[PDB]
């Protein structure tokens, strides 16, 4: 018998799909221990996510401490050179 | 001292050369200026220990993702472990009266939680939040 | 008034969630500390039946939607211009009480004709 | 050690560039060319800079480099104030050219920070092999 | 020692020698700087028995999931001795006087239950979330 | 001082030669009229090497992008080393008395967290917001 | 004074010959009666170092485009040096009594911040509208 | 006084001749039946240049068009140098005991701020509206 | 930095090329074409008159604690300078509001290169290439 939680069906379920790509849009770091809880770790299997902090968007994001321009907000990876 | 009290855990603090744990001794004794030489060393050994085991299961872990000892673990363990010898001492000592000499302390009605009744316990409590509870979850 | 009315649904028309962290006259947190928690709460990452699980000394509070009339606003302008221009008010897709009929349209409609 | 990095490497800039990576990088660690456009971690006093890593890359991976002109959130391995000049420690940190071997720096400290905490700073040059 | 406090329920610490629980008593004398040397080997064997029974019926089971007894069960029953021990004595001396002079302590108040009654209650306390309530459960 | 208290850190004051902490020892000796002379050079030492510790874990990073630190960081650990020393004294003296006479201080005994209990601690809590919390972060 | 404490920032007071500096130690003497005559000039300096540092860093800056410190600087540092002073003494004496007579004076603190603490402090609080919060600001 | 009180500013009394300096002091102790005889002249001359400035910096100016010094600012600098004067000297006495007799003051206990410290401070509060806004302004 | 046509006199603009325009705190008030460096976390004020204190030039008249637009390296810029200079000379802030040339200074790099000469008190075209700080 299979469960949600059991390691062969974790491919199956919509929540391990749509919480992996949660992790990727949510991380700093590859480093996993200081930014989830062993839940998280655990029953996502974030070892296996590509984890690096490449697909937050807060990563591209200017947040300048005095912003003239009203500049902050603008992400990189939109501009034309790009 | 050598290891650090922060770097042991209790079990590692049993495995210490008395050395090891008379340096960590003479740094606690350090943090008052009696350093209080009329209890014995099993005293000052058994608040040092107590101090490590009350760290690691009692000030441990996080709230949010934040660590729950936010200050220097070193101070930490040390200013818990000499609010315990000071304890074990009877407590604060809010006046003190000899050979006509006499004095008194600005200690007063500092709270009723363990770490509010001493000075050196008010010191350690400011590295672990003042015991306030900004832990947050959510479901996913 | 058209762009104080855009502007205003932006900054008030929607309500916005405000965490605030940390006891009164507590323990005080820093930017670095408020990072961790808007990690949780981050609107980008949230959905609909969410739950939350804290301590005491987190409270979600709430920037409530803060009512003003833009409709009545927008009536008054569109009056203005309308009247401006020489048009009855029923050109800019406004009406009014007792206008719509009777000697009180037949006026209008005859001014405008 | 918590490692606590909750930290967005850019403040603000466009000057980000392509390289690869010539080992493992973490976010915000210093780099130089130890190869055609192959990049590595900075050792100590000032022959090798070319700018900081923005996020944790693999050996051989493509890599984005936030060179000079740009603003970035680094750490540093000793206590520093606005104005200091900063330049590459050799253990993934920046340290100032006061305390470095070097004469110039690389990165200017925009907002101080205390040793192991992480500033502000205007990454203004670049330095390579002089012998 | 040899079995440690937390290992022993109250059959167990019947079943002991004389020397496992004497290496027990001489930890529990460690808390206070006084040992409590004139106060006899009975009362602090009395102590210890009664506070490892109440560690097992009061202070044990869950709340929620979470063990009721958070920190290291260990100086947990011995705060819980250490305790009882005092109260034996008579409670905290909140002042003391004679031809040596006078102190007073900073052990005024101590709130109205039991183990805010003494310092050695206060930080017994602490291990067993304040003997606060978190309990929760469901139906299915 | 050749280092200032505010350039160096934990592992620096490690590092300095008995003579740098010595000048920066003999500069918060300025912070009393008795310049706690009765107090050993260990103590006073390790006040400092706490006081700094606490500086770089509990007084540092920013708050709504404004320095937590705000005042003269010299002063703020200077002023933090003073509150320590105070301290390890056993605490304010609010009454002294004896053959030289008798004098009551104005303490008033208010404060009851760590910083506020002594008047160096007064002091050095006005350099960080007196521990408000006027921290703001936005989402985009 | 020849340069005036208010003309001076704390760099500029390490460049000051003895002399100016004497002459500013002289009149910031002139604010007690005793003169604190029993405090040595290294703790004068000290006290009045402090107080240009912290004018400089707490006391300086606009709210609402009004100067933060509205009364005179020169005075306002001179309170502030001789509040210094006064908490490197002790605090204030509430009472003193002797060989020679007793009296009481009335100096109750206004509350639990530094300044309230001593007369002079009470003075400076003054000059630097009593610690309120004036400022305000607009979007362009 | 030859030149009044009132009309020399700061800069001015540093300006005047001894004599007419000490033609002011002569006025200024004639608010104490005591003259603070003990007190010696350059802390007098510093009270009396400290009210000069206070009175110029922070008792100036108007409020709803009005004048915020209402009474007469002779009288009010008068007030206000006797007040610095008091202060100098330590405080009100509430109490004075020794081998003449004892004597115990109507002070009361009055409150937190400056002024209200001293019976010249409450005197010289009620020529500035007692320290009230009621400062009013419009739009045209 | 001015202008003469006629009776009228006109304020030359400052920046002539680039887009490094960055925004800081004044920690004092300042004028149109000043030379500034950092002086606090994000807080800028006018440049000493030797090496290691420039971030950029001043854009726009400021009172103490306004925001300060700068033009920083990378920008060609309109400056004042307090004595002759020519193409390729190095310029370094002189201390006095103006620059100077680094021939001229105590120090041994500028921060900004000469496109076109101008006598002294006149308005130079420079190009801005190289920040300076504390590097002690
Ligand atoms: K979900
Ligand atoms: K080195
Ligand atoms: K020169
Ligand atoms: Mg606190
Ligand atoms: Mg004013
Ligand atoms: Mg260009």
């Amino acid at each position: 018998m299979q469960l949600r939680r059991s390691p062969g069906m974790r491919p199956m379920d919509r929540d391990w799909h749509q919480e992996r790509a949660r992790a990727r849009e949510q991380a700093y770091s590859s480093d996993l221990t200081s930014q989830f809880s062993e839940s998280e770790i655990v029953k996502y299997e974030l070892d296996t996510a590509q984890i690096d902090g490449s697909d937050n968007p807060r990563t591209y994001i200017w947040n300048r401490t005095i912003d003239l321009f009203g500049m902050n907000g603008t992400d990189v990876r939109e501009l034309r050179n790009r | 001292p050598d290891p650090s009290i922060d770097e042991v855990s209790k079990s590692d603090w049993d495995a210490l050369t008395t050395q090891e744990q008379d340096d960590i001794i003479s740094q606690v004794e350090n943090l008052s200026s009696t350093g209080w030489v009329n209890t014995s060393r099993e005293r000052k050994a058994e608040a040092i220990r107590s101090a490590i085991a009350e760290r690691d299961t009692l000030y441990s872990g996080n709230m949010s993702r934040l660590p729950t000892l936010d200050g220097d673990a070193e101070y930490f363990t040390l200013y818990l472990s000499a609010h315990k010898i000071q304890l074990f001492e009877g407590g604060e000592a809010q006046s003190e009266s000899g050979e006509g000499g006499s004095v008194s302390y600005s200690t007063g009605g500092g709270g009723e939680k363990d770490l509010q009744k001493t000075r050196y316990g008010r010191m350690a409590l400011e590295y672990v939040w003042e015991d306030n509870s900004i832990a947050a979850l959510r479901t996913y | 008034n058209e762009a104080a009315i855009n502007q205003a649904i932006e900054l008030h028309g929607f309500p916005q969630r405000h965490v605030k962290v940390g006891k009164e006259d507590g323990a005080p947190v820093r930017d670095n500390d408020l990072r961790r928690v808007r990690t949780i709460f981050d609107p980008r990452t949230t959905d609909a039946n969410t739950a939350y699980f804290t301590g005491q000394d987190v409270d979600v509070e709430t920037l409530e939607a803060h009512n003003f009339d833009y409709s009545a606003i927008h009536e008054m302008d569109m009056r203005n211009l309308t009247t401006a221009l020489g048009l009855p008010l029923e050109a800019g897709n406004v009406g009014a009480d007792g206008l719509g009929s009777g000697k009180p349209a037949e006026l209008r409609f005859a001014l405008l004709k | 050690g918590e490692h606590t990095f909750p930290v967005e490497v850019l403040i603000s800039g466009e000057e980000l560039r392509g390289y690869t990576a010539g080992e493992a990088l973490s976010a915000g660690e210093p780099v130089y060319l130890s190869g055609d456009y192959e990049v590595s971690a900075s050792s100590a006093d000032g022959g090798e800079f070319l700018g900081v890593n923005l996020y944790d890359v693999a050996s051989g991976e493509p890599v984005a480099l936030a060179g000079d002109d740009c603003e970035v959130r680094v750490e540093v391995s000793e206590q520093v104030t606005a104005n200091d000049e900063i330049l590459p420690d050799g253990l993934g940190t920046f340290e100032t050219v006061a305390t470095s071997a070097a004469s110039a720096g690389v990165a200017i400290v925009q907002e101080g920070a205390a040793s192991g905490e992480v500033c502000e700073a205007y990454i203004f040059a670049v330095q390579g092999t002089t012998a």
